[PDB]
């Protein structure tokens, strides 16, 4: 099946840690996981722009 | 020749290390491990999928009566009502306005869906780590997959390697596990027979093609109440559809250490944790004699600007003076800089720049040149980028981590108590002796 790609996020920086300033119109999954002893495994289905 | 050292398990990052044989001369060692495989063992408990809630057609003893029998089917349930006096479209069933009794059977199979749309419960115990290794000694640079616990060894061409224990036992899969479709999730499913209706599993089997298929769906028979014939029923809602829509992520999304989830068979890619010790017999001919090697006669550190962070954001020039010309190995004596060339060419006198990557706010650290070393001086500054895409090559240890302005000023704020206190200890002691003597 074909599956659409979304926007391609723009990514700004800063001192640990980033901003995804993000554009979708429809729902759209972002699931974000760090590297360590602790997943903090998060998600999150946006609509619209935002940060 | 046996060496024994302790490789980080980060995938993507070469370790470097120089073995000095006493005879021999000295010669590089940088090891990488392309890609690592933690696979579990594991036993399939059961699986289960939308339940096919098949009602066999009703039958009637038209003016008797009737007995529940005793099935194995899953979930089996059976009733017998009194008189119905059922009518169809061809009109009246039956002659007896009373004891014209009825038997209402329903039972559970798999959809036919399930073939596709189905998920398997399965236990794990403790994980053996398997890794490819790429190592390179010298010239050569031979491959290896080898199992990480210590005892086996990963036999090559000749170079003969064993690995681990690891550091530290870790396991991305708790105790049960649940695989659907790709996916992996981490849900205490009910154990085999114990199903719950309503809730996920509430119908297993040990095989999608097996008969003793067993659920618990909380199925109940109604009186028929309209004259009609018609067999009704309530049945609690499909637990594995519950499931579906609160499954939570996947593991692809929630195990920790970055590691890369895939399946058939279950397992876990590319996972960094841990240290691997590692013990590598590298024969001796790859090994070249000093008396044929090159030993440098004199050379000198000068370091330019250095940062540290992940890239490799520092240069220095080696001024060196040798004898012949050949393929000496420079390499790092310490665990906060890592250089990026390995060998290079030397001459009689010349001199060669390097590049390396510190996570030290100062290099203060010695670099060997075909045995010889030279303590470079430098002091690195705060990068100016905020995130790269490589991941940091080298660990940050607290030693070699404040730079020598803090480390001064917090030297001579200690001192100055330490120094204080010893000399009111020593001013006491004097005092007593100054007053016994002339007393």
């Amino acid at each position: 099946c074909p599956v659409p790609l979304a926007h391609t996020p723009t990514v700004t920086k800063w001192f640990k840690g980033i901003t995804l300033h993000l554009t979708a119109t429809r729902p759209t999954l972002l699931t974000t996981r760090k590297l360590g002893l602790r997943a903090d495994a998060t998600a999150e289905w946006i609509t619209g722009t935002t940060s | 020749f046996e060496h024994a050292t302790t490789v980080p398990n980060v995938p993507g990052i070469p370790y470097k290390a120089l073995v000095e044989r006493a005879g021999y001369a000295p010669l590089n060692l940088e090891i990488t491990v392309v890609s690592s495989e933690l696979t579990p063992s594991t036993n399939k408990e059961y699986v289960t999928c939308k339940f096919h809630t098949v009602v066999p057609s009703p039958q009637v003893k038209c003016c008797g009566s009737l007995e529940c029998k005793a099935s194995s089917k899953a979930d089996y349930t059976c009733r017998v009502f009194g008189g119905v006096y059922p009518f169809m479209w061809g009109g009246a069933q039956c002659f007896c306005d009373s004891e014209n009794t009825q038997l209402s059977e329903a039972y559970v199979e798999f959809a036919p869906d399930c073939t596709i749309d189905h998920a398997v419960a399965l236990k794990v115990h403790t994980a053996a780590l398997k890794v490819g290794l790429r190592i390179v000694y010298g010239n050569t640079t031979a491959r290896l997959d080898t199992f990480v616990n210590g005892v086996t060894p990963g036999s090559s061409r000749d170079l003969k390697v064993i690995a681990g224990p690891i550091s530290a036992a870790f396991s991305p899969f708790d105790h049960k596990v649940v695989i659907r479709k790709g996916l992996v999730y981490n849900y205490d499913f009910p154990e085999y027979g114990a199903m719950n209706p309503g809730a996920f599993g509430d119908i297993q089997a040990s095989s999608l093609d097996a008969t003793d298929i067993v659920a618990r769906t909380d199925i109940r028979l109604l009186k028929p109440s309209v004259k009609n014939i018609h067999v009704p029923y309530t049945q609690a809602v499909s637990g594995y559809e519950m499931w579906k829509n609160n499954s939570g992520r996947p593991l692809q999304e929630t195990a920790p250490f970055g590691c890369k989830i895939e399946v058939e068979p279950l397992r876990a890619t590319n996972c960094a944790y841990g240290h691997i010790p590692i013990s590598i017999d590298i024969p001796d001919a790859a090994f070249v004699r000093s008396s044929e090697s090159p030993t440098i006669l004199e050379v000198s550190c000068t370091v330019a600007d250095c940062i540290y962070s992940a890239d490799f954001g520092g240069s220095l020039t080696l001024q060196y003076k040798a004898n012949r010309e050949g393929h000496c190995p420079v390499h790092s004596h310490s665990t906060t800089a890592v250089l990026k060339e390995a060998t290079t060419h030397v001459t009689a006198t010349g001199s060669i720049t390097l590049h390396f990557s510190t996570s030290s706010p100062q290099a203060n650290f010695i670099v060997s040149l075909c045995g010889k070393k030279t303590t470079c001086n430098a002091e690195c500054k705060p990068p100016a980028d905020h995130i790269i895409g490589e991941p940091h090559k080298v660990d940050q240890e607290f030693q070699a981590a404040v730079s020598k302005t803090s480390w001064n000023w917090l030297l001579a704020l200690f001192g100055g108590a330490s120094s204080l206190i010893v000399v009111g200890l020593i001013v006491l002691v004097c005092s007593s002796m100054l007053i016994n003597t002339r007393r």
